């Protein structure tokens, strides 16, 4: 029991910083979804994809 | 929670049934942990989708040696691949 | 009338305190024939904290060598001023440690501790008046901890009345000498902060670090390295050898420092430290000298008080000086550097100054503070500690000598909680 | 008995 | 079979509303917002409850365990009259909230 | 210094009650490594299912050898005769 | 503080006659026994001037053992020692263990015992053989059996030669070392291993030379155990002994097969242009064409490696290099442990013998590290077994002289679980 | 936990029943249930913690009327 409460913890804190770098993850695609090279092209990245 | 009830939310008592409560308490443990797996799982697996998506977001800015080999890429069409490509995706997004 | 024995556990505790021993028969005058050979009188007043007269002149030092092999008595005998230690105290079994706590915490030591309580005894009964206990080890190592921290807790349990000093050099993690470092280290800890006062702790990475920048030597052997730890552990007493104008009992320290019974592991500097070029340049007042005390790169620990705060700090001057200068720099310090200090201690530094200057220099200093950036060493220790403990690599040795997983389990959550009680203050 | 899973404790005669 | 009943009670719950949504045809926006102030409203009920059995819980364990510290300081002092009795807890150890 | 069990069974009935003096904190975290994984447990039945559909195995139920025979058909001979 | 060597077979006895050459050469001992506390691990001191060494030579064809018992170290050895016995096991592990093993055995034991009680303290015994036949294989496997039921708690330490891979002279050499393994590993306790080939190859890049006989083998591997054994002789900064070894070197208890390298291996020619400072000889000591066995480490993970400096070397350009090893890319230790390294620096220089081919040289490094690289040995003797038992062939040998069937059913299913072992604790 | 999920489940889908029929006069007299459970837990949560004080002070007049100790030694108590 006291091996699956270390395992709980430790996912835990990996949950976390999972969790951290997402969020950063999705605010630095946020601002890469509006730029001017995003619209100075003729064609759109977010068209492409 | 658990430091509080560690038991739940009168005869003797037999070596069998002996450790019950005790049980119930590792089960809530094991389930706790099940959820924080779960919750993971889905984590790392949408971080690695925004993570395709900024790579390929950069490659569209970019002009590179890949870009290029895609045959579908805007920066050179032939043959409207690039236009054949978009209406399909716009109908299998539809 | 206050007194000090010394004990010598493994070889890397024997050597530092064979150069300990030099260093302060120097500071006495003596030869290494174990007559006295100096120029005043102030040295020979106080001569009966650390040495014995034993038969006109020929004095012998208060001290205890300890390990499990002759190779490294050997050495200390062969070395210069090693021909003084009585030949009653070369305590030393011939088995061999094996790098191995268990080894030396559960065998060798229950085949030998006996006998070396036994001399510590009669030393401690010789002398009169006890004040306290002195102990040089390393804690990577089988029979650095597992000796050395046995005789620790036996000595503590016989005479739990007098402060106790034990200088714990800690495994670095980029000097890497053996495997089973994190592991020694752990179970070592466990034990000195239940049973034992306080610690210096001392570590390579640090002492190199200050051997390259501030000494700029070229190549440092370990002569360097045990001259500076020595020249530290000369000046942490000098009290009571010398007269002062502010003097400060062992006690005075330890009460001053430690907050709480189980805050006192104390992280320790010298000044000044010149190197042998930029010397002849350097000046030496008391206002520089309090600055390169609070240098952090002038620490022996590789752990940078600017990632803490400061619990408790103490300044130990030699020479004569300025005693209103000394508080006016300790003051403007505080009011400097503000944030690294806690708030509910008003005046967190300790000032002591000592008459009587070491050998050749004119002012000296020396640092010991219990900041509580000090929870990285323990940190990083036990992250090495989990990484093998999860996979019991190298346990057997452990196992059949007959140590289960629940002391280790205990030790590990120890150095978990002591971790939580520096972090939780600051 | 009475912390982890007792849910009674009696002590013997003597 | 009590998850069984539940869960036939369930279909049979869900097919009357799909049925009952079916006929009444009303507009989605104003009935469904209708439908998620009220959801809100009960959650709000169903977490308050659960919060607050909680702290029923944990203030009992804590009050017990502060009358037995209380009564081992005064025997332990001798002073031999003990006043208070225990409240009907269901757990007893040690924790935080006694210092 | 007291053993774990006395010091168990003297304050109250199994607790403790840390004096403030001492400074040892171990019941309550530095609240920078605090645990709470009540947000986790699922709040509904999708939850639920999703949650027993994980983990089903846990759900559900030399020389040495060698010589230890040796030595037992060598005995069993012996008691035969 | 002192250590027994036995020699058994034509490899091992061989290679001690370099050893025993190289011994007297360090400690100043005439090949008589003359000089004209540094030694007492190695040789018993007597007589008006005399050492003799603590050792055995033991082998059934005396055809070799006449050799050492007339070739210039006749003096040197107590002549009993050199057991002869009567007619060569024949690469036959049955002829080796059960027919002849039976005899020659008692006589090689009880002076084994007496070399023991002449010894003052016992601190390890170290075995040299080669498991390429039958008198090392076998007889091997029984005395260390024998010696592991007598003393038991003594370190053994077993200087093994395998066969390698494809460089092969014995035709039936996979059955003996499979049916040595059985030994091997549950009696031993520390194993340390070499091939011929990789010393082949070592000799041909560094020491310039294309053709190599056995001598050039058998000076640089006894340079290998001096190395190993300088720490408990002599005085140095980090002496590191046997159980040393054994604590840090084996982190389960069926897991010692550790492989080994020296540098400079180097000429006389390149002594002087080619500088051998210890920052570069610590890293000339982790290619994979400087390890003595036949094996990629590329292919696998460093669980624990220790590094023995002898000669003129300060501990901290240690550490640098360490440093530097750590930080490479090109190795990747087991993320087990941090501290993966076992760092040992003695005083005493490389002892060159005169006419050979290393050179004075100021500074050396022996370098052995345990390893996940060894299970593709173990798989690739496991393989061209099992193919040569398909038919039942070579078979009826061992069946006339003592074999069954059981010992070649659990040698390989010994060896399939020691594969196994290795595999799951990879990762 | 299968249970417990069902049966907030059907109390949940029994209020959208009520409350798409427009029953709805049962839904809030089940609400108001629900308050007044609330209103008599929340009272006996009052209950203890004003019986926590009173005994708070009736020990803390207990040992000040002997003196033996003083008013508080080592620990002290946490108030809610
Ligand atoms: N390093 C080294 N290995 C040798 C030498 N001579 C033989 N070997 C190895 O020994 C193997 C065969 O020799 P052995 O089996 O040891 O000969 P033996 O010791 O008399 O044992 P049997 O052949 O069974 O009689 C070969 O595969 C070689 O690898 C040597 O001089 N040096
Ligand atoms: N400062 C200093 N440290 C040393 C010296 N010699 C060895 N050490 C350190 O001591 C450690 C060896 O531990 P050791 O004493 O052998 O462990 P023990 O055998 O259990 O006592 C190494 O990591 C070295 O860094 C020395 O002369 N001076
Ligand atoms: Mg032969």
């Amino acid at each position: 029991y006291l091996a699956l409460l270390q395992e709980r913890a430790g996912s835990l804190r990996d949950v976390e910083s999972l969790q951290h770098q997402n969020n950063e993850l999705r605010a630095l695609l946020n601002q890469y979804l509006s730029s001017r090279i995003n619209d100075e092209l003729q064609i759109p990245p977010t068209q492409i994809i | 929670q658990e430091k509080v009830l560690p038991f739940w939310n009168g005869s003797e008592v037999d070596e069998w049934d002996y450790l019950n409560c005790f049980f119930r308490r590792y089960n809530k443990a094991l389930l706790d942990k099940t959820a924080i797996d779960k919750e993971k799982s889905r984590l790392e697996r949408e971080n690695a989708d925004l993570r395709s998506i900024l790579k390929q977001y950069l490659d569209g800015i970019s002009v590179n040696d890949d870009v290029l080999n895609n045959p579908v890429n805007p920066l050179l069409v032939v043959n409207n691949r690039l236009q054949i490509t978009l209406t399909e995706r716009n109908k299998a997004r539809a | 009338m206050r007194e000090i024995v010394h004990i010598q556990g493994g070889q890397c505790g024997n050597q530092i305190g064979a150069k300990f021993w030099e260093v302060v028969s120097d500071e006495h005058g003596i030869d290494p024939t174990g007559t006295y050979h100096g120029d005043s009188d102030l040295q020979l007043e106080r001569i009966n904290v650390y040495f014995n007269e034993a038969t006109g002149g020929r004095y012998v030092p208060r001290a205890i060598l300890m390990d499990l092999e002759p190779g490294t008595m050997d050495s200390v005998r062969s070395g210069p001023y090693g021909q003084i230690f009585r030949p009653d105290n070369f305590v030393f079994g011939q088995t061999g440690a094996g790098n191995n706590w268990a080894k030396g915490h559960y065998t060798e030591g229950a085949e030998l501790i006996d006998s070396v309580l036994d001399v510590v005894r009669k030393e401690a009964e010789s002398c009169d008046c006890l004040q306290g206990f002195q102990v040089c080890h390393s804690l990577g190592g089988g029979t650095g901890s597992g000796m050395g921290t046995l005789l620790i807790s036996k000595i503590r349990e016989e005479y739990p009345d007098r402060m106790m000093l034990t200088f714990s050099v800690v495994p670095s993690p980029k000097v890497s000498d053996t495997v089973v470092e994190p592991y020694n280290a752990t179970l070592s800890v466990h034990q000195l902060v239940e049973n034992a006062d306080e610690c210096m702790v001392l570590d390579n990475e640090a002492l190199y670090d200050i051997c390259f920048r501030t000494l700029k030597l070229t190549t440092p052997t370990f002569g360097d390295l045990n001259h500076l730890i020595s020249a530290v552990m000369s000046g942490i007493t000098c009290c009571l050898r010398f007269p002062g104008q502010l003097n400060a009992d062992l006690r005075k320290l330890a009460v001053n420092l430690i907050p709480f019974p189980r805050l006192h592991f104390f992280m320790v500097g010298f000044t000044p430290l010149t190197s042998r070029g930029s010397q002849q340049y350097r000046a030496l007042t008391v206002p520089e000298l309090t600055q390169q005390m609070w240098d952090a790169k002038n620490m022996m620990c590789a752990a940078d008080p600017r990632h803490g705060r400061y619990l408790t700090a103490s300044a130990l001057f030699r020479g004569r000086m300025s005693t209103k200068e000394v508080d006016e720099q300790m003051l403007n310090v505080q009011n400097k550097n503000s944030s690294y200090f806690v708030e509910w201690i008003p005046n967190n530094v300790k000032s002591s100054v000592c008459d009587i200057p070491p050998k050749g220099l004119k002012m000296s200093a020396t640092f010991i503070g219990n900041s509580t950036a000090i929870q990285e060493m323990f940190k990083r220790v036990s992250e090495q500690f989990t990484a093998m403990f999860r996979r019991k690599a190298f346990l057997h040795w452990y196992t059949g000598e007959g140590m289960d997983e629940m002391e280790f389990t205990e030790a590990e959550s120890n150095m978990n909680d002591l971790v939580s009680e520096y972090q939780q203050y600051q | 008995h009475e912390q982890q899973l007792g849910w009674d404790w009696r002590p013997p005669d003597d | 079979k009590k998850v069984e009943a539940l869960g036939e009670a369930l279909e049979m719950k869900e097919a009357q509303l799909a049925e009952v949504l079916t006929a009444a045809n009303l507009d989605p926006g104003t009935l469904a917002a209708i439908n998620q102030r009220l959801e809100e409203v009960l959650d709000n009920k169903n977490q308050i409850i659960k919060a607050l059995q909680y702290d029923v819980a944990k203030v009992s364990k804590a009050h017990n365990d502060l009358i037995r510290v209380y009564e081992a300081k005064l025997t332990e002092f001798g002073i031999p009259v003990d006043e208070l009795g225990f409240r009907p807890l269901v757990t007893n150890t040690s924790t935080g909230p006694a210092g | 210094k007291p053993t774990i069990v006395e010091r168990y069974a003297n304050y109250g009935s199994g607790t403790y009650a840390p004096l403030q003096r001492e400074g040892r904190f171990p019941e309550s975290k530095p609240l920078g490594k605090e645990i709470e994984t009540e947000g986790y447990a699922p709040v509904t039945l999708k939850g639920v299912v999703d949650l027993e559909s994980f983990l089903p195995s846990r759900l559900l139920n030399q020389r040495k050898e060698a010589a230890v025979q040796r030595d037992l058909k060598a005995i069993n001979d012996l008691l035969d005769t | 503080r002192e250590v027994i060597s036995i020699h058994i077979g034509q490899a091992g006895i061989q290679v001690g006659n370099a050893c025993w050459e190289l011994y007297c050469l360090e400690h100043g001992i005439q090949p008589d026994g003359q000089m004209p506390d540094a030694f007492n691990t190695f040789f018993s001191e007597t007589g008006a001037g005399k050492h003799v060494p603590r050792c055995i030579f033991l082998d059934l064809e005396p055809t070799v053992v006449d050799e050492v018992r007339t070739g210039t170290y006749r003096q040197l050895f107590h002549p009993e020692q050199l057991i002869s016995g009567k007619e060569d096991a024949a690469n036959n592990f049955a002829r080796g263990h059960y027919t002849i093993g039976k005899e020659i055995v008692d006589l090689a034991l009880d002076r084994i015992r007496k070399l023991a009680d002449n010894c003052t303290g016992l601190q390890g015994f170290l075995v040299f053989n080669a498991v390429g036949g039958g008198t090392g294989s076998g007889l091997g496997s029984l005395l260390l059996e024998r010696l592991s039921v007598d003393y038991g708690k003594k370190s053994k330490l077993g200087f093994t030669v395998y066969p390698s891979p494809q460089v092969s002279t014995a035709v039936v050499e996979p059955y003996n070392s499979v049916l040595s393994t059985h030994s091997l590993l549950e009696h031993t306790d520390v194993a340390v291993m070499l091939d011929n080939e990789a010393i082949y190859d070592i000799c041909r890049r560094s020491l310039d030379i294309e053709r190599p006989t056995y001598t050039n083998l058998n000076r640089l591997i006894a340079q290998v155990i001096s190395s190993l054994t300088a720490s408990l002789r002599f005085d140095g900064a980090l002496n590191v002994d046997i159980t040393e070894f054994q604590t840090n070197l084996v982190p389960y208890p069926r897991i010692h097969f550790m492989l080994s390298s020296y540098a400079p291996i180097i000429s006389a020619e390149k002594a002087y242009h080619e500088q051998l400072s210890v920052a570069e000889i610590t890293n000339a000591a982790f290619e994979p064409a400087s390890m003595m066995v036949k094996c990629d480490p590329r292919h696998g993970k460093y669980m624990a490696c220790c590094l023995m400096y002898r000669g003129d070397v300060v501990p901290k350009d240690v550490n640098a290099s360490v440093a530097t090893i750590k930080t490479k890319r090109t190795i990747q230790f087991v993320d087990w442990c941090p501290t993966g390294f076992k760092c040992g620096i003695n005083y005493q220089p490389p002892t060159v013998v005169p006419g050979g081919d290393l050179a004075k040289v100021q500074r050396a490094v022996c370098m052995i590290s345990n390893s996940t690289a060894i299970g593709e040995i173990f798989s690739r003797l496991d393989h061209k077994f099992d193919l040569m038992y398909a038919k039942r062939a070579f078979v009826h040998w061992y069946v006339g002289e003592g074999m069954e069937e059981g010992e070649f059913s659990e040698a390989r299913e010994d060896l399939a679980a020691l594969e196994k072992d290795f595999e799951e604790v990879g990762a």
